């Protein structure tokens, strides 16, 4: 095979797979009986085993593939707010660049691992890390995906066009970036700001 | 142009 974005869209994949897991875990999106802890990357990440949510991942990895890398994906939003009556709350947003200037293709394998863990090690770390730094967490709360494309994004009612709701009121900070020649993945989470009034 | 994923249900 001579493909090209599949490799990338392939740790791209587990990445985001990856990442997202852990986000359900240390958000609190189901109950923890449901994920593995394991060591990918190199470092040690969780995972889940949940079959409606693998589904849900399914038909997003599926598509993400060919909606998201038959039109250039470059970042993505999650909006994850309380369900039982605490509106947005958390909202994990990472960024994906898939293909970075290589009309060349004439190098066996191009695809940074190395640079690829330490991304990876700080994402399922600042995941579970910020989750540490919160003042304890768990609510059955509901899950918003969000992908940034470029050109005229055609979706039915599969997902919503727009993006720009930006919640109402949470802080994002950043946590870790990494750029490639072949792709880049920026990492960044925000939550709702307290003090209201 | 990004989109927006709706959660489950029941």
């Amino acid at each position: 095979g001579s493909i090209t974005l599949r490799g990338s869209a392939e740790i791209v994949a587990e990445f985001f797979s990856f990442g997202i897991n852990s986000i359900l875990y240390q958000r609190g999106i189901y109950p923890s009986e449901t994920f593995t802890r394991v060591q990918k990357y190199g470092l040690t990440l969780l995972v889940t085993t949940d079959l409606e949510l693998i589904k849900y991942l399914n038909n997003v990895v599926e598509q993400l593939k060919d909606w998201l890398y038959k039109c250039s994906v470059q970042k993505l939003v999650v909006v994850i707010s309380n369900i039982e009556s605490g509106e947005v709350l958390e909202r994990w947003q990472f960024d994906i660049e898939c293909d970075k200037t290589a009309k060349d293709d004439s190098a066996p394998r191009e695809k940074s691992q190395k640079a690829i863990q330490d991304e990876i090690r700080s994402v399922i770390r600042q995941i579970t890390a910020t989750v540490t730094f919160l003042p304890l967490l768990e609510v059955s709360c509901s899950f918003d995906l969000l992908i940034y494309t470029d050109k005229d994004l055609v979706v039915p009612e599969k997902w919503e066009e727009s993006g720009p709701q930006f919640i109402t009121n949470s802080e994002e900070v950043r946590l870790r970036s990494f750029t490639t020649t072949i792709h880049k993945v920026n990492s960044m989470v925000a939550y709702k700001i307290p003090v209201n009034d | 142009s990004w989109y927006s994923y709706p959660p489950p249900q029941r």
